[PDB]
């Protein structure tokens, strides 16, 4: 429904998404790091501004 | 607003006298600073008015 017509079944099949799921993950790869890494850095520092 | 006039001094002042004024009047002394520590070291400063 979200497809709008009825009605769900076991056929109808896709062919795949490729590219982007490459991508994606890239998208979201990224901030995983970052945040983590700065989470860390945010808390060792050593003065305040930086933080 | 009522604006807000407020009296002032004497500006023809020139012999005259106040009378309670002392009360209407402060010095200005300051006690207070002004410092930071930045790194692990402190920076530091007060205040000195003049």
């Amino acid at each position: 429904e979200l497809l709008g017509l009825g009605q769900r079944r076991e056929r109808v099949r896709i062919l795949k998404p490729t590219v982007a799921h490459a991508i994606i993950q890239m998208w979201y790869s990224w901030f995983v790091e970052d945040d983590r890494t700065l989470a860390a850095a945010r808390r060792t520092s050593r003065d305040d501004a930086e933080k | 607003v009522l604006q807000a006039k407020v009296l002032d001094l004497a500006n023809h002042t020139t012999s005259i006298h106040i009378w309670p004024w002392h009360e209407a009047s402060t010095e200005f002394a300051y006690e207070d600073a002004y410092s930071v520590t930045i790194r692990n070291k402190r920076y530091t400063a007060e205040v000195k008015e003049f």
